[PDB]
């Protein structure tokens, strides 16, 4: 039916019924994620968790582009 | 067979469908680059990138027949 | 085509009367079992009422004594309305996944979910289409359609005249152009225009114009269950997975946000929750970690009623090594409330041999009957059930028309009943492979 | 409104000083466990907990569940609550000492206050603005409204079909739109177009609305591990690239409370400690209550309660040592052990009345004296399961209420499972053709 | 906030005179344990040496004696220098890496490599783009003090075109590397527009010098080292877990490169503790190994707890001594611990109580003591809570014999459980048959 | 940028550190206190045949066991030989618990170890144009083809290294490499000679100044040659030639930049590869240009080996390309660990045991323990007085040998926190106390922990 495959059936579509799928977006792929620049940079210094990444050829933007798309969109990198 | 679809009569299912099970990004990432895009990009006056920079289709590694499964009778049989 | 006779394609349901329920003797093929077939009634009645849990009853009894008979009378008294699921229990011992998951999606199987939405449809032959590609393209078209009454000009959009040209219709095309979607379904060809096909089969089909007016509202109604919905939310693009096998462990936070928005469409009054029936044949090929989930799965309020079917007596259960009645741990047969079945009387061999002989359609005399009545005394029903079939093909050696005494000795003669294959094998040990020898001559 | 096996189950029924009352909330008796489980809910409000056990004992057929049902309930809606089984411990693509702390993860709660302003309304006008921002017009039924797009929601606006006048829902915090569809002015445009014509929504254009909602901490594991749901489109091939559960290391938990831990520290969130109920705990081997012993000393780890029902049996996965409970001793000493005692034959009878009106079965008080006698001689489970059958064989008899009668039949047409066991040994004797094949 | 009071939450370090490796009775938490105190001061002391590799240390003892407690003591009192690794034995049985590889990688995880380094890193927020279309331009950044105007040539103009950056961002270069690392957006620009995206973090505005040099020390691990080279975005790996059977190959590869390091001055090899908690738990297939790697320059010095006596070891079916088998045990040192008198349970529950915030009357901690002496310290310890809260439910503010009286009858304690099991087996599931009344 | 540290560059003391090498004579008689080890004359003159045996080339699928109890020196043999044979020969040191993989079957992980066992050795030469580009100067035909514009015949480049610069002349079919690769005024580059393309390595150290932000890798100039003709020697093991041919890794598509994206996983080899890879090494020997080196597997704790392994390990030593497997046995009668049927010697099957040349190993006698206490402390430093070697001796002699060797670091440490610089016998006598060996430990299990009750063990 056009309720469950269109509506609020699904839990990523963020319509009108399906109102946590746009909050849970934001704060599990921008605000609470431990992969963006900010949550990244003051964690970097040191024996904390991402003290290697000076050392690997990345930049915060190639880690944070590389923790978003797919194998594929990653590969096409 | 082609795989299965959703019959749900909405327009956003059939927009979802031709975005997801088309993709036009993966396909323009896969294939290569409009011959246009090659003129704009070989008669400019600087040099510019290309989003599939070359044709990420793999070599078939059967050269009488690819990626098909039609047959056409051979010349010796 | 595929409508084979099988083994159980003679039962058109439970057979019991619906108002005093009493299990009348001789109807819809259940013929014989009475004390069973009114506690399978009460278990039926209480499941369309809705108002009770998953519960869990166990149809003990021997083999042969339909068991099986039952279950499937209850699928069939119930049509395609509440979701009944078979379970054989080996096929949750998968690789794909763990045991308990795949013992849970069986239980989410049979909650359905029945939603009546409305759609905007056109019948109609076409009478002719006029598509102005002149270099231009897709821009603007006119298209004339009738039904038997109507008769129409509609002008069409650039995504409609894209999907005119993508399912090619002609001038006599029966249509259904689904307006909210645009998909176009034919269903036919008409009649009237049989010349004006030229690229079509000597054999082809040829409808009439449709009926009625050319613009209707249709309230179809669809049911699935939360393992639908909870194989959909799982993937990209996921409902192929519940077509090919290759889910796998879902996460449990979509199944608790799944059962939050069932009962937030139902409260709304948008959907309405239908409890089914899952039948779990031979359950006695359960470990003991089944039995500690489904002691657990039968708490809550979106469960099954679980219909369940045992032959063994006091047996070992799989996993410990303790031994326990029908092959069933004792805090799950607390749960549990048994259903027991007996053998059956000479007469009521005769009687379901006779509906069995009538669903194959196979022509007895009475001598014969009564010969395989004394046969199915001693060798159980499933033997005379084949004896059956392999007499009228007997009779259909020798081009005769009724099985008789001279077929069914025959049948009896090539074929050994399963006493006898024993008494075979305890006579022939010498040769026959028991454990480490083999002489030969 | 449809029963289950612990609907009448409402609280734990205590007064103002922590003493539970006879027949209260739903409960009859039982009344130290009460009291235990109600000082357990308040260690659990209390927020001075990290990681504490409690075990229930007592037979089956006494009211183990019930008890945490009754916790669940008393806590709300708000404390998250993750019931679980042993056997849900096993799987086929993570080991068995993840799913524990996948479990303890979904167990924690973490409540965010938000304010969505969301927009309803028919497109007016796309006008980019500098040559980036485009202005929208967003016509509504009670007055069309300005608005200015960052250019990167509008590059979430144009991968949608939106062109002249389709009504849109923009999300203006989280930045999530939906075309809805093609409003019903501009419907009879051509003829046969495809579109879900819509009315225009006759509200505010602006509707400002503010909702709490709770994210646990094993969805932040999951939504910082791997890329869910949005874009992972590589998924649907189905074989290699499905999300398969994988071995969330402890350093990215490790991590995730640093970062929770600033989001707090921020007065953003609010962090709220839950229960894991693991239920069946005999069925965890072990190689899990050595695991256990670790993961309970966190300064993050939630209340367990574990439910056991057995004696002195044989601890899984070692065959050569016995255990009260199931449970190993150099496990057991942590626990607190809440004992379940069984059942007086006058406490019975106040179950059936109760489980009796739950269902809407009435009946008369001779025959709540013989479900009682089926209580009492066979097992509680089996009596409470003849209320709903003989409601079915009262109201097709042409009756209201259920008599003697009625369960009488339902005795014969309902076997227990001690008589059918019984018959299974001394009517089933023989084992030949029409016999059971033990 | 995320730090809740555990069991081991008053052990702040071991609690050992650093002269003369004196354990004095009372302090950093640890009570009365001296002599399994002063042999893990020697092996701490031994450990911040970091010359001899390769020992093996095993606490043995009864349960609820404090093994795992020395072993916080240990982890709490060396810093965030020299690492540590928490590791029940149960973790190592998986089901995506065998157990030689799952164990070979605690043996990776307590080895760190440490290197120090200075960032030329470049904070700032973007005012104005300047490009000349004629290639050259001009970016005009600014902080909340300074505000300069830097020369751009060909190249990174098309990066600044790649990344989309509008006027108001916060952009950050390494210029040692020479990437544009987009940070989000400034508060002042939150006015401007109205409806923002999602990807859109606001950020307050840089503070200080535009060119920020700085001396920083990294510590990694060789753990670390090796999941970076197994595949080629193989980082991600080790947040994320999808990780197997690495090669030797490239293990040895990065052991002769540390050793390289080590020679050419860059690197610092810093050898941690690796902890292994319930060693009883692995199976004769995992002692097999545990007796090679030790053997190895690149070993940690690993000390192991037990609780177990003579037992049978898994995989096999030969009783043992601790669980362990005995060409594993002519290897390892053993320090065994002993059950506490009154004298210390009474101030370990003083210490659990400040701990709690609760107060206790001198009534109500003899009384505890008791109970603690007649059913062991993980039930004794675990009523504080239980009558303090009883305590708040009648609203009173010191807790009493009453309190602890109603928290004992109550709650039962594991020695009365057995005789409630045995009391009644007739209706707990033994192993064959329930009674059901 | 990294900041270099200017301390003290020790190493580590393992337990086998002061183990230098066989210590023989020039005719094979073993000496006792020589080069680390103390006696055990036979089985090092044994272990000297062993080396002579491969360092021959003439082992071509032996098999060499060590007998002997725990605690008796056979890992010592085993890294006395690989200390012996040196680092040009390979030395793959695996246990019997690595074989059990869950990617691949059990027998595959064995032959992919002997492929870590054998070397390759090839020589060859490198010829390649290298260093800073200073002009790109193209020039004109003689004969301009007509139709066309511009017509250039040869391309002029000038490389400058950091010791000399040189004008080079190039066939005009570079340019699809300049024009691909970026190639400016300022990058250095490597042209090879066999294809010549060259490929730009990045912009130099001297112009890293002449722009302000746009930065990339800044590389320095080359510091070697401009015309390198240098010859190489590459080792090679043949594992890698099965990796490389089963599992390639550089490839330009989509899927095989899936297959370095997603992790490499461990695929049984089909016996087809390898024998075709034999087929063509031992063709590349007759031309004159490879050389095959053969090394050893020690397979330590041979007995973790189960009967389905030795099988596999009978078809692989018969293999005509195989290195030699030095076991290392320390059971007696043993239960094989597969078919809990045959108790045979050493867990090794007896249709295995034939193969192998089985070497003893003895243990020790009361007055060499005291001589390896003696070598083992001057190997740590840790110096001690001659009553404190007589206590330890007797330590070692009544308890264990590894125990003995255990007592010297707690003792230094509670000899220096003392205030003290050697060992007497009373930091050993206290340090006896803090570290208990494993009889006290079983005394104390046995006699204190009588049975599981509140204070007692689980048994
Ligand atoms: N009441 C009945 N009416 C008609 N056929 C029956 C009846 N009971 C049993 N049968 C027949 O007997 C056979 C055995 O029944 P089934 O339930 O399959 O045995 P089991 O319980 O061993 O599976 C079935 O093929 C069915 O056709
Ligand atoms: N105090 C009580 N009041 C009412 N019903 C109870 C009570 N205790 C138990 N029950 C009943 O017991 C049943 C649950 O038994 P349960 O606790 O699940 O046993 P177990 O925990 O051993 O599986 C429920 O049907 C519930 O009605
Ligand atoms: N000497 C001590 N002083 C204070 N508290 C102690 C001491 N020893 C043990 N404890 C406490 O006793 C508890 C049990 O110690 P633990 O090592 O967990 O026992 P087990 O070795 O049985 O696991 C710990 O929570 C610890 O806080
Ligand atoms: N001949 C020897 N000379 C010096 N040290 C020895 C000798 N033999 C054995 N050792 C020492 O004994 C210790 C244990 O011997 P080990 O090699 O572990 O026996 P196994 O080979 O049976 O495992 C090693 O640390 C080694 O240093």
């Amino acid at each position: 039916p056009r309720l469950i495959w269109c509506d609020g059936g699904r839990l990523d579509k963020p319509g009108p019924g399906n109102l946590v799928a746009g909050f849970r977006s934001k704060y599990l792929n921008h605000m609470m994620n431990i992969w963006t620049p900010e949550n990244i940079r003051s964690s970097l210094e040191g024996i904390e968790n991402f003290t290697w990444l000076r050392f690997v050829d990345t930049s915060l933007q190639e880690a944070y582009r590389a923790s978003h798309t797919d194998v594929f969109a990653r590969a096409v990198d | 067979a082609p795989p299965i679809e959703v019959v749900c009569d909405s327009r956003s299912a059939v927009i979802e469908r031709e975005n997801i099970m088309f993709h036009p990004a993966m396909r323009k990432a896969l294939f290569g680059p409009t011959p246009s895009e090659i003129k704009e990009a070989s008669f400019g006056p600087r040099p510019v990138t290309l989003y599939p920079p070359r044709a990420l289709l793999p070599a078939p590694d059967h050269d009488k027949q690819r990626f098909t499964n039609i047959t056409v009778p051979s010349m010796a049989r | 085509g595929l409508n084979l006779i099988a083994a159980h394609s003679h039962i058109r349901g439970l057979g019991v009367d619906a108002d005093t329920l009493e299990p009348r003797p001789s109807s819809q093929g259940l013929v014989g079992q009475e004390k069973a077939r009114k506690a399978a009634a009460v278990v039926l009645e209480m499941i369309k009422q809705g108002k009770i849990a998953g519960r869990a009853v166990l149809i003990a009894g021997p083999p042969s004594t339909g068991k099986t008979a039952i279950a499937m009378g209850m699928a069939q008294s119930l049509g395609q309305d509440v979701p009944f699921t078979t379970l054989a229990a080996s096929e949750i011992f998968s690789l794909e996944m763990s045991k308990t998951e795949a013992l849970t999606q069986a239980f989410r199987k049979s909650i359905g979910v029945r939603i009546k939405e409305e759609s905007e449809i056109m019948e109609g032959e076409v009478v002719e289409i006029q598509i102005d590609r002149s270099t231009g393209g897709a821009k603007q078209g006119k298209l004339t359609i009738k039904t038997t009454d109507m008769e129409a000009i509609y002008d069409m959009g650039s995504k409609m005249i894209d999907a005119m040209t993508k399912e090619r219709v002609m001038a006599g095309d029966i249509i259904s152009i689904d307006k909210s979607s645009g998909k176009i379904t034919k269903l036919g060809r008409s009649y009237a225009r049989s010349r004006d096909y030229d690229a079509m089969g000597v054999d082809t089909k040829f409808l009439q114009c449709p009926e009625g007016e050319l613009q209707k509202r249709k309230e179809v109604v669809h049911t699935v269950s939360l393992h639908e919905i909870d194989v959909i939310n799982s993937r990209t693009q996921g409902f192929l997975a519940l077509f090919s096998g290759d889910t796998g462990e879902i996460r449990s936070e979509i199944r608790d946000q799944i059962n939050t928005k069932v009962a937030e469409w139902k409260e709304e009054g948008k959907a309405e929750i239908v409890p089914g029936v899952l039948f779990i044949d031979e359950v006695h090929m359960l470990d003991i970690e089944c039995f500690s989930y489904i002691n657990r799965a039968l708490e809550s309020d979106l469960a099954p009623i679980v219909i369940m079917a045992s032959n063994r007596g006091v047996s070992r259960i799989r996993g410990t090594d303790y031994k326990s009645p029908h092959g069933l741990p004792l805090d799950f047969l607390d749960r549990v409330v048994i259903i027991n079945t007996h053998p059956y009387t000479p007469d009521e061999l005769r009687q379901i041999l006779s509906i069995r002989a009538q669903e194959e359609e196979v022509d007895l005399t009475p001598d014969a009957l009564a010969l395989l009545t004394k046969i199915g005394q001693e060798a159980g029903l499933r033997y005379a059930s084949n004896l059956i079939t392999t007499s009228q093909l007997i009779a259909a050696k020798r081009r005769a028309k009724q099985v008789g005494v001279e077929d069914v000795q025959r049948s009896f003669k090539l074929f050994y009943d399963p006493a006898r294959s024993v008494r075979f094998v305890q006579e022939s040990e010498k040769r026959l492979i028991g454990n480490d020898g083999v002489v030969d001559f | 409104h449809r029963t289950a096996a612990h609907t009448h189950i409402k609280g734990l029924g205590l007064n103002s000083s922590g003493i539970a009352e006879k027949q209260a909330a739903g409960f009859v008796g039982q009344c130290a466990a009460r009291e235990a489980c109600g000082v357990v809910v308040d260690l659990i409000k209390a927020h001075k907990m990290a990681g504490r056990g409690v075990l229930l004992a007592g037979g089956p057929g006494t009211g183990k569940t019930a008890l945490a049902l009754a916790i669940s309930q008393e806590l709300g809606t708000k404390i998250p609550f993750c019931p679980i089984t042993g056997s849900e411990i096993y799987s086929t693509e993570v080991k068995k000492t993840e799913v524990l702390m996948e479990n303890f993860r979904r167990a924690i709660g973490l409540r965010v206050r938000e304010t969505k302003d969301v927009y309803e309304g028919e497109v007016t006008e796309m006008t980019p603005e500098e040559a980036s921002t485009l202005l929208i017009g967003l016509k509504s039924a009670r007055g069309q409204k300005k608005l200015r797009l960052d250019p990167s929601i509008y590059e979430a606006i144009q991968k949608e079909r939106v062109q002249v006048g389709d009504v849109i829902y923009i999300e203006t915090n989280t930045g999530a739109c939906k075309r809805v569809g093609r409003s019903d002015a501009y419907a009879t445009e051509f003829d046969l177009e495809a579109e879900e014509y819509v009315p225009i929504p006759k509200g505010e254009v602006h509707k400002k609305k503010e909702i709490v909602q709770d994210v646990t901490l094993h969805d932040l594991d999951v939504a910082n591990a791997r890329p869910q749901g949005g874009q992972d489109i590589i998924s649907m091939m189905g074989q290699l690239m499905k999300p398969k559960m994988t071995e969330i290391t402890d350093k990215l938990r490790m991590e995730i409370n640093k970062v929770v831990q600033k989001y707090i520290n921020q007065g953003v969130a609010e962090l709220i400690p839950g229960v894991l109920f693991i239920d069946e705990a005999h069925m965890l081997d072990i190689e899990c209550f050595t695991y256990l012993n670790k993961a309970l000393e966190s300064p993050i780890a939630p209340i367990v309660v574990l439910a056991s029902n057995r004696g002195i049996a044989t601890i899984r996965g070692a065959d050569d040592l016995k255990a009260a409970h199931g449970i190993p001793p150099d496990f057991l000493q942590r626990l607190l052990i809440i004992p379940t005692h069984p059942y007086e034959p006058d406490e019975i009878r106040r179950i059936v009345r109760i489980r009796a009106q739950t269902e809407g079965v009435q009946l008369t008080d001779a025959a709540v004296d013989r479900v009682a006698e089926h209580g009492v001689r066979i097992s509680l489970r089996y009596c409470l399961q003849l209320l709903a059958p003989a409601s079915i064989l009262a109201r097709v008899n042409g009756r209201t209420q259920v008599d003697v009668q009625d369960i009488a039949e339902a005795e014969e047409l309902f076997l227990d499972a001690r008589r059918s066991a019984n018959i299974l040994t001394s009517t089933g004797e023989s084992g030949g053709l029409h016999g059971f094949i033990s």
